[PDB]
């Protein structure tokens, strides 16, 4: 199967550079170009450039002087590098592959890399339980609080629990640190026989925490 | 560069209805337009290439038409999982450019939220802060009011709300409201109440607890 | 109306 997998989310300091690796499988880099597209609040979807089969590059006009794309065919890796980032470069960056070697209809995409441009320091989250205290249904959750930058991933029971899960968008606190809750509803009778663990991963700080949530 | 203008900005429709997205180009681009679907937290998914051409794995309800400057993506009978943002892309002229997108929202019947309240954990209290969380689960429409009271004092300015995107199956939202107090304030008071107002409730629903 | 990085969807 054709896949593109990008390196993890990262904080970049203003005027510093951004580096992202796209590792592909299911096809050879010698046979297809790999494009880079970003998506920001201020600009939406914006094509940045491409590295062609033979190693040639084209860069979109505003990026010709600060964008560098290279690759390692044998390693199936494409390297995106952009210099002098400013806060309006905060965006999700994607690699993508077209349907054919020369074209631009992007049938396959990486999962995206969220880049935050900020002078602040990375900080791992605290995780606190939202303990189950109607209609045989109990709600419980985890409060993932005080981290920077975005994003965090939250799953339940190592991915086995997905039904009834709601992970809320993070909100920025006045501290300049993010906070979010993830909740799930389950039958109250299962509270005594099943375990509920929220698996939290804050990649920018390399922080993984599994919080068990139980009736108080 | 070619400017693509997508309209409307937001489309709200009921399941089973026909829907169409418009993309207008600043100059003629032939049929060199591709369409994408982007679900919440997802990457773009190619729906139609070259204005009207189908893509393998894409449901038959998606189709496209148009040439020149005026293009249309159609969903002939919308399903709940079609909830997403939709984008057009032109590639007649370098550089390839994208529209600003149309958000597709889905209508459904009114559904009252189920309300749950969570006291701060003892774990958190050790750090000197208390978070109290009120959950409004699986409701529609999106509009809701959450009012916090501590010992009958109305709380203002010290809570934040977050709302999920529409669920792909039942089209409902959920909402969290988080009331944040210093530990000292929290310890000074007893009754913590979340009062929820929503169209699907005949009267406000209050969930509360007594600290300890 | 613009793309929101926390909700990962358009935010009108």
């Amino acid at each position: 199967q054709v896949q593109l997998k990008q390196s993890g989310p990262g904080l970049v300091q203003p005027s510093q550079s951004l580096s992202i690796t796209c590792t592909v499988s299911g096809f050879s880099l010698t046979n297809y170009g790999v494009h880079w597209v970003r998506q920001s609040p201020g600009k939406g979807l914006e094509w940045l450039g491409v590295i062609w089969s033979g190693g040639n590059t084209d860069y979109n006009t505003p990026f010709t002087s600060r964008l560098s794309i290279n690759k390692d065919n044998s390693k199936s890796q494409v390297f995106f590098k952009m210099n002098s980032l400013q806060s309006n470069d905060t965006a999700i960056y994607y690699c993508a592959r077209a349907l054919t070697y020369y074209d631009y209809e992007f049938a396959y995409w990486g999962q995206g890399t969220l880049v935050t441009v900020s002078a602040a320091s990375t900080k791992g989250p605290s995780v606190f339980p939202l303990a189950p205290s109607s209609g045989g249904t109990a709600a419980l959750g985890c409060l993932v609080k005080d981290y920077f930058p975005e994003p965090v991933t939250v799953s339940w029971n190592s991915g086995a629990l997905t039904s009834g899960v709601h992970t809320f968008p993070a909100v920025l606190q006045s501290s300049g640190l993010y906070s979010l809750s993830s909740v799930v509803t389950v039958p109250s009778s299962s509270l005594g026989t099943q375990t509920y663990i929220c698996n939290v991963n804050h990649k920018p700080s390399n922080t993984k925490v599994d919080k068990r949530v139980e009736p108080k | 560069d070619i400017l693509l203008t997508q309209s409307p900005v937001i489309l709200s429709v009921s399941p089973g209805e026909r829907v169409s997205f418009s993309c207008r180009a600043s100059q003629s681009i032939g049929t060199n337009i591709h369409w994408y679907q982007q679900r919440t937290n997802g990457s773009p998914r190619l729906l139609i290439k070259y204005a009207s051409e189908s893509i393998s794995g894409i449901p038959s309800r998606f189709s496209g038409s148009g040439s020149g400057t005026d293009f249309t993506l159609s969903i002939n009978s919308v399903e709940s999982e079609d909830i997403a943002d939709y984008y057009c892309q032109q590639n007649n002229n370098w550089p390839t450019t994208f529209g600003a997108g149309t958000k597709l929202e889905l209508k459904r019947t009114v559904a009252a939220p189920s309300v749950f309240i969570f006291p701060p954990s003892d774990e958190q209290l050790k750090s000197g802060t208390a978070s109290v969380v009120c959950l409004l689960n699986n409701f529609y429409p999106r509009e809701a009011k959450v009012q916090w009271k501590v010992d009958n004092a109305l709380q203002s300015g010290n809570s934040q709300e977050s709302v999920t995107e529409q669920d792909s199956k039942d089209s409902t939202y959920s909402l969290s409201s988080t009331l944040t107090l210093s530990k000292a304030d929290y310890e000074k008071h007893k009754v913590y109440a979340c009062e929820v107002t929503h169209q699907g409730l005949s009267s406000p629903v209050t969930k509360s607890f007594n600290r300890g | 109306c613009q793309y929101n990085l926390s909700s990962r969807a358009l935010k009108c």
